[PDB]
């Protein structure tokens, strides 16, 4: 019994990258059963620092979603050619990358 | 009580598949819970995911809300989130246009 993820990751904002702040925020939905794992990779190096993963909630669609955040400088957002979000869900992981603008 | 209104940011669509773009607000830096949000004042309510807020290391909640649309909607329809934070008695209303 499995759905896999549906993933959107958003790169910060101008405005908020101009308030001298940054969060990446990954949009995680349609998934069951309830339990993930989020890891994030700037470029390819692992980061736990700054991220904020929310407990799975119940949607009106009848499967989970859930949210993860990286908060990080401005300089570090920059500093990288992307960042990934990569969702596990029972053994497999759906990964979505972004970058600078 | 000691309280801080939210900093309300847009998440651009640029973020489309097959048709449908995700768009949505980053509500940072508030305290205490709880944030509302609505999107175009009740009209937009389909395929709305909203919450739950995280608690991050300062003491301060963060909350974002994403809605998924067609993806020819975009610069046609227009997308506003409605955030009420009532403790600091604060309201933003966020335009998100594309990228």
């Amino acid at each position: 019994p499995k759905a896999a993820p549906s993933v959107t990751l958003f790169p910060p904002s101008s405005e908020e990258l101009q308030a001298n702040k940054a969060t990446l925020v990954c949009a995680i939905s349609d998934f069951y059963p309830g339990a993930v794992t989020v890891a994030w990779k700037a470029d390819s190096s692992p980061v736990k620092a700054g991220v904020e993963t929310t407990t799975p909630s119940k949607q009106s669609n009848n499967k989970y979603a859930a949210w993860s955040y990286l908060s990080l400088t401005p300089e570090q957002w920059k500093s990288h050619r992307s960042y990934s979000c990569q969702v596990t869900h029972e053994g497999s992981t759906v990964e979505k990358t972004v970058a600078p603008t | 009580a000691s309280t801080k209104g939210p900093s309300v940011f847009p998440l651009a669509p640029s973020s489309t598949s097959g048709g449908t773009a995700a768009l949505g607000c980053l509500v940072k830096d508030y305290f205490p819970e709880p944030v509302t949000v609505s999107w175009n004042s009740g009209a937009l309510t389909s395929g709305v995911h909203t919450g739950p807020a995280v608690l991050q290391s300062s003491g301060l909640y963060s909350l974002s809300s994403v809605v998924t649309v067609p993806s020819s909607s975009l610069g046609t329809q227009t997308y506003i989130c409605n955030v009420n934070h009532k403790p600091s008695n604060t309201k933003v209303d966020k335009k998100v246009e594309p990228k």
